[PDB]
């Protein structure tokens, strides 16, 4: 509900998966100078998931998808001939899939 | 494809064509019915809130 | 432009006065009608239990 | 339900956030001469949220709220004419809107 921005460092990944829920907890710590951050509080945390460094990134409308769920491409081969080059996708960033 | 491909070939129709809505993929969820309920997740509440 | 308030202006105002006219049969209003829309986000409600 | 008023000072503001709603606990202190508050009543505590010298009132009967719920303001324009100005809606006085 607010536009309040900070920045935090992950300290601790838990191992032991809840059994309920099905999830780890991870702990971060958070500078609050301001004493903004109040205990308690719902808030959402950006955590990076790992870093790609030859990540492809195409237009959305460029992916087609065969009957049997495998994902293809249509590519511009020598001689201006277009050629299927299949394609396994990943996640979804705005208007573009990450391949 | 069989008709398709036996008429739009044969130059006695002007053209021809599936007035209807093509294919599309989806996205199909795999529930795995048993490990919801483990955690206790009634599939009355996933299909609710799906 | 909210599409919405004019078809709602249309149901209210302008469809009825029409389907009241002699020689008309039925009117095919070629739209959606007003609603409460109740845009919610899971994320909140995650938030909030 | 009753017409009884009562001026107290605010005492003390909580840091913590209750987890289930998401909301912050005051305390204000208000004497109680007469008897007339009991322990345990519900009682709706009007708290000042801060005093802006330069907001501006109309009363409600001038501001209109069209379908999308934007409402807009009939100005005088030039030549005596009538001009429709948007206007981004505030807070409440009696029976005047802010703006």
């Amino acid at each position: 509900g607010t536009d309040i921005e900070r920045k935090g460092t992950l300290l601790f990944t838990d191992i032991s998966v809840d059994r309920s829920t099905g999830q780890i907890a991870l702990r971060g710590q958070f500078d609050n100078p301001e004493g903004v951050l109040l205990p308690g509080m719902y808030v959402r945390v950006r955590t990076p998931q790992g870093l790609n460094q030859n990540a492809i990134l195409v237009p959305q409308r460029a992916v087609q998808r065969s009957a049997d769920g495998q994902a293809s491409v249509m590519l511009l081969g020598e001689g201006d001939t277009v050629e299927v080059r299949q394609v396994t996708t990943g996640a979804m960033q705005g208007s573009r899939w990450q391949i | 494809d069989e008709v398709l491909g036996k008429v739009n070939g044969n130059p006695k129709f002007l053209y021809a064509m599936m007035e209807g809505l093509a294919e599309a993929p989806q996205l199909r969820l795999v529930i795995d019915r048993e490990q919801a309920r483990t955690l206790g997740v009634s599939f009355e509440a996933i299909s609710s809130a799906l | 432009a909210n599409t919405t308030a004019l078809a709602d202006y249309a149901v209210r105002n302008v469809n009825n006065e029409i389907r009241r006219l002699p020689g008309v049969g039925k009117l095919q209003f070629f739209d959606s009608e007003a609603a409460m829309r109740v845009w919610i986000d899971p994320q909140k409600l995650v938030g909030y239990g």
